């Protein structure tokens, strides 16, 4: 409550982006696959959509 | 990242009009986006007698 | 985006330009966010081991 | 393909593996018979993925070949800069 | 062409700085500046210069 | 067009350059051969822009000619004022 002042205060839509992506009970498995179709250095997957 | 890397062939800090302190102000002043503009305008008043 | 790039505004404001020490990227002695002895489990893209 | 002759798994097995539609892995197995195994697995790896690359030839009748992909030489670069086609287009050539 | 000049400035300025100039110390509170420490204190005489 | 004869790059090259949508620069180069270079570059763009202006040529069966855009004499101006067209319409004449 003494380090951040008017680096300011809050409201509904972005810590919207906050309450339902880090609390309750609903998650995946094969974009699991797709995340190792993902993992980190450059790669040529730099070309499609 | 220390001193504004301003080439000597474009004027130096101690011989220019807009100097370090006002840049310090704009990058560290902290109220709002209207009050900041009016404060900056209040900055640009000559000190000539 | 730019108030953790105004956190770029909030871990190189409140200190210091004028005097530094002993050759490790920067002013490295540092402390616990900014110098040349933190690389890590960092096991994603490429710079630090 | 012939003669090795056909992957029944078994531990022969054969490197490619030139199939599409392996309703085969199971299918039945059922199970593997009395051999040592370890690789085994490798033979299925290399040649199954070959069974993929050669399974294509086609689907290139509607691509939309690859691209310059980036900004980099590109052995001229001295009379035009380089930029890469990130492929948001639906690549079909319809 | 305004590029080679910038490169030359960078090369000269890499070692033009054996210490740090006293004119970004716009940060001190009133008293930090005031204490008979500050080497710029003896050069702050006239409020219009 | 002939004979100079065709842009291979090389550094000959020639100023017109009357091609369109050329997948020629890249394309192979591959790369430029053992000659000096310098312009080259200017002569390249100086013709490339012309070969697009000349590439238009047609597309003018859809215009809709250009206009004064702004307002100015117009050697009459003494029995009617002048105004321009902010080119926000779709010139197609269909």
């Amino acid at each position: 409550t003494q380090l951040g002042l008017g680096r300011h205060t809050m409201t509904p839509a972005t810590i919207k982006a906050v309450k339902d992506t880090f609390e309750d009970r609903a998650y995946p498995t094969i974009f699991y696959m797709l995340e190792a179709v993902i993992h980190g250095n450059e790669r040529n997957f730099c070309a499609l959509l | 990242k220390m001193v504004p890397p301003i080439p000597p062939f474009l004027g130096a800090n101690h011989h220019a009009t807009i100097r370090q302190p006002v840049a310090y102000h704009v990058t560290h002043s902290k109220s709002d986006f209207n009050t900041l503009t009016y404060s900056l305008l209040g900055g640009y008043f000559k000190f000539t007698p | 985006l730019q108030h953790v790039r105004a956190l770029r505004q909030t871990i190189t404001d409140f200190t210091i330009q004028g005097e530094g020490h002993n050759g490790e990227t920067s002013e490295a002695l540092n402390n616990i966010l900014t110098d040349d002895t933190f690389i890590a489990p960092i096991l994603w893209d490429c710079d630090a081991l | 393909s012939n003669p090795t002759t056909f992957s029944v798994e078994a531990i022969a097995a054969y490197t490619p593996v030139a199939l599409i539609r392996l309703l085969n892995a199971s299918g039945p197995l059922q199970p593997g018979h009395r051999v040592d195994i370890a690789d085994a697995r490798s033979i299925y790896t290399v040649g199954a993925a070959a069974s993929a690359a050669r399974a294509r030839a086609n689907h290139n009748a509607n691509t939309i070949r690859r691209t310059a992909m980036f900004a980099e030489t590109d052995p001229m670069t001295w009379l035009r800069p380089t930029v890469g086609l990130r492929r948001t287009f639906n690549p079909r050539i319809i | 062409t305004l590029d080679v000049q910038m490169g030359r400035f960078m090369e000269t300025w890499a070692d033009m700085m054996p210490h740090h100039p006293h004119w970004v110390n716009e940060h001190l509170t009133i008293l930090q500046f005031i204490a008979p420490s500050n080497p710029r204190l003896r050069f702050e005489l006239n409020p219009a210069f």
